[PDB]
């Protein structure tokens, strides 16, 4: 199906902000010459939302190989339709992005904003958004986990009911970003304004423990991609017809060699092992 | 020979005079965000607004000419309009311009009875710019001071003085 | 002069001006029009494109009225030119074999690329993917080829 | 004099068009300016041209691919790739901590004074290898369906910590449609909110409050949806046993 | 060689001619440059390739 | 030379680099900072 | 004193937050080491 | 960490106004030391070392540091660094010896 316009060019006109301040700054764009405090408690509901069944379909970026998510699309206020130039999709578990970009092709940056708002950083594998402002009741983690089970496919939902915030953590980092674009500013079964924002390391130490056993279940699989499967038997030594070859080819001849595991595994075309 | 470079090359060709007009329309007072991309260049082409003052001075119309069309280079912001001519003149011609205009204002100030000085600014200080589209475009202009030569004895320069 | 005269000095126009004026005020009424269009709802190269395609098909009535359909006398062809109904140089290109359906000159000026490359609306659709459809940055073309 | 970028964030043609611009862009990394490479990609997205995105300094520093930021060793992001063989190298992000490194660092290397990760990562996959009264089974009113239809939760017990909900949905979505899934690690317990109640029925009667769900033993009946609270240690307690001893 | 579809490929001028034959009529109606408006009117290399 | 994860050899490449063209009108993109100056080279033995 | 003070209440009386001082001009010193010089590695072993 | 940021602030404001008074960086780096950051207290002997190198008291302090707080191999380290920088001044060389 084609991608359908989710609002109209009418209302998606550029116009100014609405005016708090004696003067229009037109270098940086913005009112001067009145106050903080109304900027500071100003945070608006959002204009729009999108529909996986009812918007999400296909354009000049499904044509186009190794193209970006529309993010305004992702915020439900992409008047463009089929004519968008970026998908109109969720990611799936296929979906990967480079570090150096996020889902929508925004550049990710080496710090985090202050509030922790924005893009994402590239000096943490971030999938986990952190939702408040949510009013308190008791059908809260039903509402949570209904809206972001739409929004994508999670690892893991945590919502404390004290201060009203969830914790949601996506296994894809572009359906992170997607859910955080799409869930800031809108509302869930009660009109509310959602602080979505990137969500802290957590100082739980289990969680610690599971993030750190992921890095290095991730390393480990990029190892494993980038050494043979024999190499690898060799090294692990979890079973004993391996580790009899190990002995084997390190002995190489001589008994009780044991050769250097720097000789034994260097890799090349002409080095020592025939492994290479 | 036609690519003793790699590729065909052309000569640099004028543009429509709609194009630099519909880029000064658009970026009006740089005040939408459209344009904060332009506005580092624009605000640097500042460092060049001499030059551009000179050109444009220099190639002012004269009083016999109503209106006069010049060659500008213009940047593809907006940002700076470059009068791209020398006023070069035949220098006897000029001086027997300026000569008739010599003879012609002194006619003119002893035939009015009074010379009302147009005003210093012209225009009032909060008053918005004009538009060329809007005010001027196609505005039939006055007549421009000339001599009234003779067709016999100014025969020699009559069509083209 | 394409200078505006007062109307004393004004010249009159070659003959055939009165049968084609309304043609080529049609035109002029239409590069007004292109001059007031929004600019809010589109991109800023997109707003500059349709300045280009009234010259194009401005250049392209004069153009064939005078050597296809042999319609005007070749004085008025040549005031046509020099007073600015027609743009004279991309009428040199449409002359020129391979270029008999150039969109603008800037498209075909090579010094001003950063490969030093004409733009691809001047390739062969043959030799592009399929539903690959190019609108170029400077014009809006989506192909010149002549072969196109 | 030429860019450090890898084979994949290089284009597929063999002959490459690239844009060079000195002080073009600050380094992501250090903050500084360097000189910008950019080429233009395969498909003719909108997007920009790819570009070298932090300097030839903190890519030697960092063994990072220009482009992409990732390790050039294995193809790890290098947050990743330190943290799980964090014995190569930390690093500095404080303000003029980070520029400081960087201009210490480049003046060093360029005057002159100043492969060896297969250790590392040996000893990383050694390590990964190295690997980490009674409660009655459910009876017939656990597994019968009770006559208020209005009950549509059903209620799983004895969650581990590493249990995720996109295989719980998956495996409960094979059976019907579901409506909304919560599941709570922090107290073991999950509720279940489907869509039609003759699906709910029939994988229910399917599963007798019995599941096999990644070689975990679930233990599902029908509850009332209860707001998971701040349970007491002692219930989370006997809230895993009971989903143990689901299986006898 | 590498950029352009078609590589390699045994494929002579008049088969260019009609493989650009069948491109130009799926290409749509460029118009006839000498009516400046209404239906007809020139739209030349700004014409849609009709998808 | 390899790739990241891959030690298949793949195809030499040609490269075709210029500078880019830009904008005349634009002042230098990026504001100046004051950094403390890095430590010596390692100081020598005082052979007194 | 009286900061500390109000930040300990809050703390006990569950609201936690980043009072933050940190001006326009300052480096965080307790973010990282600043302007680190390691010691120079020699003969001995330091890792333990 | 509040008053150790408040702390280190104060320190390297005195530093930067006198960086040729040896007191200033001992008190820092005694300081830090105090606080059990060894790599602290050790990078600021080094920017010292940098600012005063051939100062037999400040290589004194660092030495008498890492043997204080039982560094061993870096305090050794450190001793053949100071009587190669050094190698005319026997206070070093009697502190190695002994
Ligand atoms: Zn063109
Ligand atoms: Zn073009
Ligand atoms: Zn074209
Ligand atoms: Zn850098
Ligand atoms: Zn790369």
């Amino acid at each position: 199906r084609p991608a359908r316009p989710q609002i109209d060019p009418a209302l998606v006109k550029s116009e100014r902000p609405p005016q708090t301040g004696t003067v229009f700054n037109i270098w940086y764009n913005k009112w001067s010459g009145g106050d903080r405090e109304d900027k500071y408690l100003s945070q608006t509901h959002a204009k729009g939302r999108c529909n996986i069944a009812r918007d999400s379909g296909y354009t000049r970026a499904d044509s186009r190989p190794g193209s970006y998510f529309c993010l305004y699309f992702a915020r439900g206020i992409c008047p463009k339709g089929q004519d968008c130039d970026y998908l109109h999709r969720l990611p799936t578990i296929h979906d990967i992005f480079n570090p150096n970009v996020d889902c929508f092709g925004r550049d990710k940056f080496a710090d985090y904003r202050d509030d922790m708002g924005g893009v994402g950083s590239f000096n943490r594998q971030n999938r986990t958004i952190y939702v408040g402002r949510i009013h308190v009741t008791d059908d809260i983690e039903e509402i949570v986990a209904r809206h972001f089970a739409e929004w994508g496919q999670i690892e893991r939902i945590r919502v404390l009911n004290n201060r009203g915030v969830a914790f949601i953590t996506y296994t894809n980092e572009a359906n992170a970003q997607f859910a955080k674009e799409a869930m800031a500013h809108q509302s869930l079964d009660h009109n509310e304004i959602l602080n979505v924002r990137w969500a802290t390391a957590d100082p739980n130490p289990l969680a610690q423990k599971r993030e750190q056993r992921r890095i290095e279940e991730q390393a480990a699989e990029a190892i494993r991609r980038a050494l043979p499967a024999e190499f690898v038997a060799e090294i692990e030594g979890k079973d004993p017809e391996a580790r009899k070859r190990r002995k084997l080819e390190s002995s190489y001849g001589l008994e009780g060699y044991e050769a250097p595991d720097a000789v034994h595994f260097a890799r090349g075309p002409n080095a020592v092992n025939p492994r290479g | 020979e036609k690519r003793k470079g790699g590729f065909v090359e052309t000569q640099k060709a004028d543009m429509p005079p709609e194009h630099l007009r519909k880029i000064v329309k658009d970026i009006g007072d740089v005040s939408q965000k459209k344009y904060t991309s332009d506005k580092r260049s624009y605000l640097g082409a500042l460092k060049f607004m001499p030059h551009a003052v000179l050109k444009l001075l220099e190639n002012m119309p004269m009083p016999w000419e109503a209106a006069r069309e010049v060659k500008v280079l213009y940047h593809v912001n907006g940002c700076l309009t470059l009068v791209n001519e020398i006023p070069r003149v035949i220098e006897p011609v000029f001086f027997a311009q300026w000569g008739s205009m010599w003879r012609t204002m002194r006619k003119e100030k002893s035939d009015r009875r009074l010379f009302k000085r147009m005003r210093f600014p012209p225009f009032d200080d909060e008053e918005p710019p004009l538009s060329w589209s809007e005010n001027i475009e196609d505005v039939e202009p006055l007549e421009p001071i000339q001599m009234e030569l003779d067709e016999d004895e100014d025969a020699a320069v009559y069509e083209w003085f | 002069m394409p200078a505006i005269r007062p109307a004393s000095k004004r010249k009159p126009p070659p003959d055939g001006f009165s049968d084609i004026e309304e043609d080529l005020l049609i035109f002029a009424n239409k590069m007004k029009d292109a001059q007031n269009t929004p600019t809010d709802n589109i991109p800023k190269h997109q707003a500059q494109w349709p300045i280009f395609q009234i010259a194009h098909q401005r250049s392209r009535y004069v153009y064939e009225l005078y050597y296809q359909k042999q319609a005007i006398s070749k004085q008025l062809y040549d005031w046509l030119l020099k007073n600015g109904y027609a743009d004279a140089m991309l009428i040199a290109k449409w002359k020129k074999q391979g270029y008999e359906k150039l969109c603008c000159l800037r498209c075909i000026q090579t010094k001003e690329t950063n490969f030093n490359s004409t733009c691809i609306c001047r390739v062969p659709r043959a030799q592009l993917k399929e539903d690959q459809d190019i609108q170029c940055v400077n014009c809006g073309c989506r192909g010149c080829a002549s072969t196109d | 004099d030429f860019p450090s970028v890898c084979e994949n964030c290089l284009p597929e043609n063999p002959y490459v068009k690239m844009l060079k611009e000195d002080y073009g862009a600050e380094c992501k990394l250090c903050t500084r300016p360097f000189t910008v490479f950019s080429w233009a990609g395969d498909g003719r997205a909108h997007g920009r041209k790819k570009r070298t995105n932090i300097c030839l300094t903190c890519a030697r520093l960092k063994n990072a691919c220009q482009c992409c930021i990732m390790d050039l060793q294995f193809g790890l992001p290098i947050v990743i790739r330190d943290k799980a063989l964090e014995l190569i190298a930390p690093g500095p992000q404080s303000e003029i901590n980070r520029e400081y490194f960087a201009q210490n660092n480049e003046r060093a290397i360029e005057e002159g004074r100043a492969k060896t990760d297969e250790k590392a990562r040996e000893l990383l996959r050694r390590l990964a290898n190295s690997k980490p009264a009674a409660l009655p089974p459910p009876g017939p009113k656990d597994w019968l369906p009770p006559a208020d239809k209005s009950i549509m939760s059903l209620f799983i017990t004895g969650i581990e910590d590493d249990l995720p909900e996109w295989k719980i949905r998956d495996f409960f979505k094979q059976y019907g449609k579901i409506k909304s899934l919560v599941v709570s690690h922090m107290t073991h317990c999950a509720f279940v909110n489907y869509e039609t109640r003759e699906g709910a029925e029939k994988a229910a009667t399917e599963l007798k409050g019995r599941a096999v769900i990644a070689g975990c033993p679930l233990r599902i009946r029908w509850s009332i949806p209860r707001p998971i609270g701040t349970m007491n240690k002692e219930e989370r307690a006997e809230m895993l046993r009971d989903g143990r001893s689901a299986f006898p | 060689a590498v950029e352009a579809v078609g590589g390699g490929v045994m494929r002579s001028n008049r088969e260019m001619k009609e493989v650009n034959k069948r491109l130009r009529e799926m290409r749509e109606d460029k118009g006839s440059a000498t009516i400046a408006d209404g239906e007809g009117a020139y739209i030349g290399p700004w014409a849609r390739y009709k998808r | 030379s390899a790739q990241m994860g891959n030690n298949t050899k793949k195809q030499e490449r040609i490269i075709k680099i210029v500078e880019r063209q830009r904008d005349p009108m634009e002042p230098p993109k990026f504001k100046h900072k004051k950094i403390p100056r890095g430590p010596p080279s390692p100081p020598p033995p005082v052979m007194h | 004193l009286a900061a500390l003070q109000k930040r300990r209440e809050l703390k006990t009386a569950g609201i936690n937050i980043k009072i933050t001082t940190r001006k326009k001009g300052q480096m965080d010193y307790n973010a990282d080491i600043p302007f680190e010089k390691k010691p120079a590695p020699g003969f001995y072993d330091t890792t333990e | 960490k509040e008053y150790q940021g408040r702390k280190r602030r104060e320190f390297e404001d005195y530093i930067r106004r006198n960086r040729l008074r040896l007191q200033n960086w001992f008190q820092y780096a005694q300081w830090e030391l105090e606080q059990k950051e060894f790599a602290r207290a050790r990078s600021i002997f080094e920017r010292a070392l940098d600012v005063h190198p051939n100062n037999t008291q400040l290589w004194i302090r660092y030495i008498e540091a890492e043997l204080k707080n039982r560094n061993i191999n870096h305090a050794r380290n450190l001793l053949d660094r100071a009587v190669t920088r050094l190698p005319r001044v026997s206070k070093l060389w009697y502190k190695y010896v002994y």
